[PDB]
């Protein structure tokens, strides 16, 4: 609304900055036109944070580990360096599994080489060699481990990738190493990059010349679910009941076994762009799978989305397809005919990392609700090229955004419900701004297909009515 | 399927027959996983001797740590200055941690501020970062002093932050009279207590080690009060309260308990309370300065020993009943104030307790782990109750610490079946909870997966956890409660005595089976 | 048989197969007891809808109620005075199972006195009991003062208290300016909390009726502060502080929390602090007087307006946010005193509170019983946090408490559940949580078997207990907990959300089964 007033409000944030500083910022805010499809023309991201602005983004070792290796269940994961970095990361990030912990299955865990001055100075080689041993000797039903760096593994002059190859030839086992060095990269992109390079590098090819798994020409692969909240079950559940085989899901209650059997399925049904664009590209050059993008944040963009998939497949799968839609209809139905009433006409902004921003939007003009406002922490160019034709006339965009230029714009803008990462959610919450955590569905969950819509739109209904948000102000002032 | 009028979340909607056997059929057809008896024996293996001694030999691997690294600690430390911006020279994801760690336990606002330091930076040092953050950072929070802490990425490549501090100041960046003090953090050394106690060295280095002209001893009439790593927001309340009605002079150095407990009234306030520069000036015009956590508070009463003149007491920190009165008493001799009768009369409650309750608590097992001056404390008052700890670890102490807890176990008889554990990690733990099992857990919220190990072997064997310590993340405001002082003490006690008796309530809830027990009066 | 090591009580020394042999062969052959099948088919027909409606239909038969008799809350009450010993006319056993009451609920003595009326005053009255009485209490036990109540033996007997009083003094047992005030507590009328009203109204009566000559209203300058039936220590505490806070002169009239509370200290006081004879004397000198439990002091509303001439004011009890509130604003324009920063910071600390637990709290179930203050007190914080309060029972409460509390629970959305019953007891309620299940219960100790009973039923249907309220006897030093005020409606918040925390833990702590949700972070 009023792109002048939006146009003034940006310039007057950008006044406190010093001249370098406000140069820099002034390219990642934005003021979204639909018509246009370029978005380096208006906006631009993935460039290095100004320093001492209080970011949101995180290092390349949280894209790798907590993002991409970590819910991998069998394998077990090494925090290769000091002890601080991989104790922060330890269950931060919910991705649901079902396995017994200690015997088969370390999501929620921290392995970690604790390095100390010693360490530092004379490398960590013969360290790594030993622990190696020591995962073996007391942890023997695990089915692969990864060896993720951290800042002085690559600071000093360690080399991981021959420890890793003689231990593999020794123990026949797995071990993949990550350069996922924090200063690597500006936020958590490049370790997602990195990741699925060394996935590529170490895991895809182990299954080239094996032939023995019986193919059906209704097989898919999950590539960028990771089963937050239980996300990725909602979701297979649904393809499932359209007929589909899901040999794999990346990398949420994910195993080497389905990441080995990838290469033989059909179709890659990719969630999330960002973080797992690499890895399908790689597959389609190599072995001829093509991959398409879902969206199941919504009953339009899931029913959208099933027609999709049905459209690349033969007529009965589009029958049971249409089946699956007519069995779902009142359920979904009668979920909005609750909570639409109690949330239309309200306005969000939201500030999620990647693919989430364009994603939610479904499901939030779905009950009725206006955002009046996205960004994303680390996302790329093509991001935003989607979020433009996703997005409202007249909307604020913006990339990196700080601390303070979240909080003037929230002040200025006033929208009803921000939804964000656990850094914002106590800074809003004391305005009286009803505040979702995004990230980790606020401990709730899961939010796709026709089971998670349901909770979403309680969620929202709670959040934005409560008996608190009206008793901020005490009634003698 | 989800019905509109009862709507259900991942538990227990992933209960239901459909999803069952989906995920039922992606086990059997794709996840390769071993045969279930494999996973029972292997379990059974894991909570037996052998597995035990073999888990002991550990020299290179750490499983379930129980610290952090160093500069937490020293954010929490800069926290506790009035209008004082935390700042952490190396990469970003380092403070995102920082703060996402932070505000899960305490779930207030926490502001840190990093110079995004890259793989460019690596080869060509961090100067430039330090200047174009510190400008930054000054212009746009507004701060009155910036603290900087040092990442390991940073201090592995040798950055000398006096050296690009001095540079920042010179080149203009940021006024010459601007306070920027800085400290040495290395997060391959020791844990957070040490970046704790090396920030606030730093700062105090900062502001009191040029001006030593004009300082006299016993000048102001006060005392210093340094509480170390503390994230009980009621140990700075019950320190500050005991001290106010004794009517001695005070100054409390590094408090956050106003910054990590901020009214929601509407507007949010970047910083709230602290301790001003006069303060930190005025510091070496004392009688003495007293530290609450001595075994983390090392280089800081070296510091004050030296260069302020002080005589630091031999003070244990003041948990429990005989370590409080020892503390009370010497500030009653420095200061020469008298003990008030309403410290007499809440000790004489906190003993009315300690009958009350003794024959649920006598004899029962504990094994705790946490902060080392915290972990002696909990067994000070253990043995004081009757109470029998076990298992005794603390990741980040050290022999010296270990020596003392020994002593203090040998006096008195309810030591005997204790061993202190240094270096150790939670498996360690899980391993000695499994072998020889106590009571009950005493710990952080890290626990909670080891009683849930403990319960997959039997109820018999399940090990309940109690939540003391640091973080805690799954129960709430729980850091709004006290463990220093009487207080501190009463509050311990209601907690160990009450997890006794639900646990008997449920032990004892079998109707015809074991409800004979199931006592309406305890 | 016994270990010499390891000692078993009877959890779970009778789990041992002889004893269990012992009592399989007892039941078998001399107990005649019906078909296990039988007794699990009857206690499944008690779970049932139509069992409700036999349950619902009685008019005479009570099981397992939820009150006491009056003299009970007139001990209460008479202990709140200082030097003051409460006098029970009648039979002893009284005054022995009131002293074991509220010795198991304080864990702390209880010093009360009876005549030990048998048959002789069965048939000719008791005064010869009162007298010798009144003397011998006097002369042992050495009191400023003699509160006297009165036993159900003695109301219908139609013994009198006045002439008897007024012959002891006229014949020489007790000194005629001794002060000897007395009140009707049948207990056949109401509950205790009508009691304690009785007996506040008789003391006030007593000492503020003959000289309304020279009393001038607002002439010290005090507000009055009657608290009524309390067993929360902390309750007390915090009205003294929020009204000390605030620059306000206040009586607290009737305070027994320091006879109630006594240090440990090698020494007995049977007598501790108390109100003081002058200030009750004084008493309608004051501004205002206000009824922190309006619902159960009628008649002491009464005598202050009618004979005090103070206006009192409508005030619902000081609990949540919205009455808390009101109550400061009350006492702010009665004394002419701002609302200090303190008080507002405190307030914003609870709405952070608050909206940092909202998202756990949001749509709960709550069963609550208790006394009417109580209940409405807490129903209104239940419906401040968005929780449900789908039954609530007051075992002693009436038709306008009752159109009251309907009233509040139809200004909100989360109160359309709600519904509101009276004169029913607590098997009433293991039939309302069995038909219509609850998230928890909110009550007192006598709860814990109604858990029990849906246990029996499978883990699916058990309903946890909460334990505020009086009797608490299966837990120590909860009597210590603060229930008015902002800091005890963030008290209250605390306990409710990490109950909630700790039944979702427990429910989501299988391993392979439903561990999936066993979150580290909530
Ligand atoms: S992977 Fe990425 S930051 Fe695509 S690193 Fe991050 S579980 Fe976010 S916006 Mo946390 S690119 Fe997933 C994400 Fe989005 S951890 Fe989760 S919520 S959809
Ligand atoms: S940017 Fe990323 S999270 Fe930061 S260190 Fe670098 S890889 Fe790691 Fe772990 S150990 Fe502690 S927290 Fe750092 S200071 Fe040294
Ligand atoms: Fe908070
Ligand atoms: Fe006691």
């Amino acid at each position: 609304m009023s792109r002048e007033e939006v146009e003034s409000l940006i310039q007057e944030v950008l006044e406190v900055y010093p001249e370098k500083a406000r140069k820099d910022r002034n390219k990642h805010l934005a003021v979204n036109d639909p018509a246009v499809t370029q978005s380096k023309k208006c906006i631009i991201s993935n460039k290095k944070s100004q320093p001492g602005l209080m970011t949101i983004r995180g290092c390349a070792y949280a894209g790798s580990k907590g993002v991409v290796w970590g819910p991998i269940k069998d394998m077990i994961h090494i925090s290769h360096g000091p002890v601080g970095c991989g104790q922060y990361s330890r269950a931060g990030r919910r991705n649901y599994y079902i396995g017994t912990t200690g015997v088969n299955a370390f999501v929620t865990m921290n392995f970690t080489s604790d390095f100390q001055e010693k360490d530092i100075v004379f490398g960590g080689d013969k360290k790594l060699a030993k622990l190696i041993d020591e995962v073996e000797t007391l942890f023997p039903l695990n089915k692969g481990i990864s060896v993720q760096s951290e800042c002085p593994i690559g600071l000093i002059g360690d080399d991981i990738e021959s420890v890793s190859k003689v231990k593999g030839a020794e123990l026949s086992k797995t071990i993949v190493p990550v350069r996922c060095e924090g200063f690597r990269g500006v936020s958590q992109s490049l370790g997602h990059h990195i990741a699925n390079d060394a996935v590529r590098d170490w895991v895809l090819g182990k299954r080239d010349e094996d032939t023995t798994f019986a193919s059906t020409p209704y097989d898919v692969a999950i590539i960028g679910d990771y089963n937050i909240g239980g996300d990725a079950w909602s979701s297979r559940i649904l393809l499932e009941e359209m007929g589909l085989r899901c040999v794999a899901q990346w990398s949420g209650d994910g195993s080497i076994s389905e990441i080995e059997l990838t290469p033989k399925v059909k179709l890659n049904l990719v969630h999330c762009y960002r973080s797992m664009n690499y890895i399908s590209r790689h597959m389609e050059e190599k072995y001829g799978i093509p991959w398409m993008e879902y969206n199941f944040f919504g009953p339009t963009k899931t029913i959208e989305s099933l027609r999709a998939i049905a459209a690349k497949f033969d007529e009965s799968i589009q029958k049971k397809c249409e089946e699956v839609i007519a069995k779902y209809k009142p359920e979904w139905e009668a979920v909005v005919a609750k909570y639409r009433p109690r949330l239309e006409g309200k306005r969000v902004m939201l500030y999620i990392g990647g693919l989430r921003p364009r994603h939610v939007i479904g499901a939030y003009e779905d009950l009725g609700m206006e955002v009046v406002g996205t960004g994303y922490e680390f996302a790329h160019n093509d991001d935003y090229d989607r979020t433009m034709k996703e997005m409202g006339d007249s909307t604020l965009l913006y990339d990196d955004v700080t601390g303070y230029e979240f909080e003037e714009f929230v002040k200025r803008i006033k929208p009803d419900l921000i939804g964000s990462g656990i850094k914002e959610k106590f800074i809003f919450q004391k305005m009286g701004i009803p505040f979702r955590e995004m990230h980790s569905w606020d401990y709730s969950g899961p939010y796709h297909g026709f089971d998670g819509f349901a909770i979403f739109a309680r969620d929202m209904d709670m959040t934005l009515n409560n008996p608190c948000w009206k008793k901020l102000q005490a009634p003698w002032e | 399927s989800q019905q509109v009028d009862k709507i259900k979340a991942s538990y227990p909607l992933f209960l239901d027959q459909d999803y069952k056997d989906m995920l039922a059929k992606k086990r059997d057809g794709f996840e390769e996983k071993y045969p279930q008896d494999k996973i029972d024996e292997v379990f059974q293996w894991t909570t037996t001797k052998e597995y035990q001694e073999l888990n002991f030999q550990r020299e290179a691997l750490t499983v379930n740590p129980a610290k952090a690294c160093q500069p937490l600690g020293a954010v929490l430390c800069a926290l506790g200055f009035e209008k004082t911006m935390p700042y952490v020279h190396g990469s970003q994801g380092c403070v995102a941690y920082f703060r996402s760690y932070f505000n899960r336990h305490f779930r207030e606002p926490v502001s840190c501020v990093s110079d995004s330091m890259t793989e460019d930076a690596a080869v060509f040092g961090g100067q430039q970062n330090m200047k174009d953050g510190l400008q930054n950072c000054k212009a746009t929070y507004k701060p009155d002093m910036i603290a900087v802490s040092t990442t390991c990425m940073a201090e592995v490549i040798g950055d000398d932050l006096n050296a690009f501090i001095n540079n920042s100041k010179k080149e203009g960046f940021i006024p010459d009279e601007f306070p920027v003090p800085f400290a040495h953090t290395p997060s391959f050394v020791g844990s957070h207590v040490t970046g704790w106690d090396n920030m606030f060295e730093g700062i105090a280095r900062y502001f009191t080690l040029k001006s030593m002209d004009d300082k006299v001893v016993g000048s102001n009439k006060k005392i210093n009060i340094v509480p170390g790593f503390e994230t009980y927001l009621g140990n700075f309340r019950v320190i500050k309260r005991m001290l106010s009605e004794m009517g001695v002079g005070y100054s409390l150095l590094s408090d956050p308990e106003e910054v990590l407990d901020t009214p929601a009234d509407g507007q949010f306030r970047m910083y709230a309370g602290g301790t001003t520069q006069e303060e930190m000036k005025d510091a070496p015009n004392a009688l003495n300065t007293v530290l609450l956590q001595p075994w983390h508070l090392e280089k800081t009463k070296k510091f004050v020993e030296g260069t302020w003149k002080h005589e630091v007491p031999k003070l244990n920190i003041p948990m429990g009943l005989d370590w409080t009165d020892e503390f009370l008493m010497k500030v009653s001799e420095i200061s020469g104030q008298p003990i008030p009768a309403s410290l007499t009369k809440e000790r004489g409650r906190l003993v009315d307790m300690m009958t009350d309750s003794h024959t649920w608590l006598h004899g029962k097992r504990f094994a705790l782990w946490g902060d080392p001056d915290f972990v002696m404390g909990l067994v000070k008052f253990l043995l004081e109750l009757g109470c029998e700890p076990v298992h005794i670890l603390c990741h980040n102490g050290n022999k010296r610490w270990k020596k003392a807890v020994d002593a203090i176990l040998a006096a008195s008889p309810y030591g005997k079946n204790a061993t202190v554990y240094i270096g150790k990690d939670l498996w360690h733990l899980r391993s000695l909870v499994f072998t020889d099992k106590p009571d009950f857990m005493i710990g952080n919220s890290y626990g909670k997966f080891i009683q849930r190990d403990t319960l997959h072997k039997g109820k018999e064997f399940e090990v309940p956890l109690i939540r003391i310590g640091f973080p805690i993340f799954d129960r709430h405001h729980l850091h709004r409660s006290t463990t220093l002082g009487y207080e501190g003490a009463m509050q311990i006690l209601t907690t160990l005595v009450n997890s006794i008796l639900e646990r008997l309530d449920e032990e004892t809830r079998g109707m015809q089976a074991t409800d004979y027990n199931h006592d309406l009066v305890r």
